[PDB]
């Protein structure tokens, strides 16, 4: 079994930049998350062969998880905010996607995306 | 999904 290649955090391509919001996102929203006590599952992509779930990468054609995101804004990987909070919001939707209501994994997403809104409901203005 | 208990 394998593993896809992970997301990638730089791209010599890719305009870079560090706006304001993108900096709140590291350092408030992304801090936030990564200090939370069910932060782990989310802080690396998905090992779907030492987890050993087949089928998670036939599932998910976009992965997204914390330690790529967390890499991407400490390489100013992003343009603007939106592009981060939807890699976070894709993280959230794979793992409902993947896993089953009940599921200690989505309880734990659910946390994990309740205080994510809270913190993104008040990104700075690039005052 | 990833059944297992995590919390
Ligand atoms: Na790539
Ligand atoms: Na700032």
């Amino acid at each position: 079994s394998m593993n896809p290649p992970p997301p990638e955090t730089s791209n010599p391509n890719k305009p870079k930049r560090q706006t304001n919001q993108l900096q709140y996102l590291l350092r408030v929203v992304l801090k936030t998350l990564w200090k939370h006590q069910f932060a782990w599952p989310f802080q690396q992509p998905v090992d779907a062969v030492k987890l050993n779930l087949p089928d998670y990468y036939k599932i998910i054609k976009t992965p997204m998880d914390m330690g790529t995101i967390k890499k991407r804004l400490e390489n100013n990987y992003y343009w603007n905010a939106q592009e981060c909070i939807q890699d976070f919001n894709t993280m959230f939707t794979n793992c409902y996607i993947y896993n089953k209501p009940g599921d200690d994994i989505v309880l734990m997403a659910e946390a994990l995306e309740k205080l994510f809104l809270q913190k993104i409901n008040e990104l700075p203005t690039e005052e | 999904g990833k059944g297992g208990a995590k919390r």
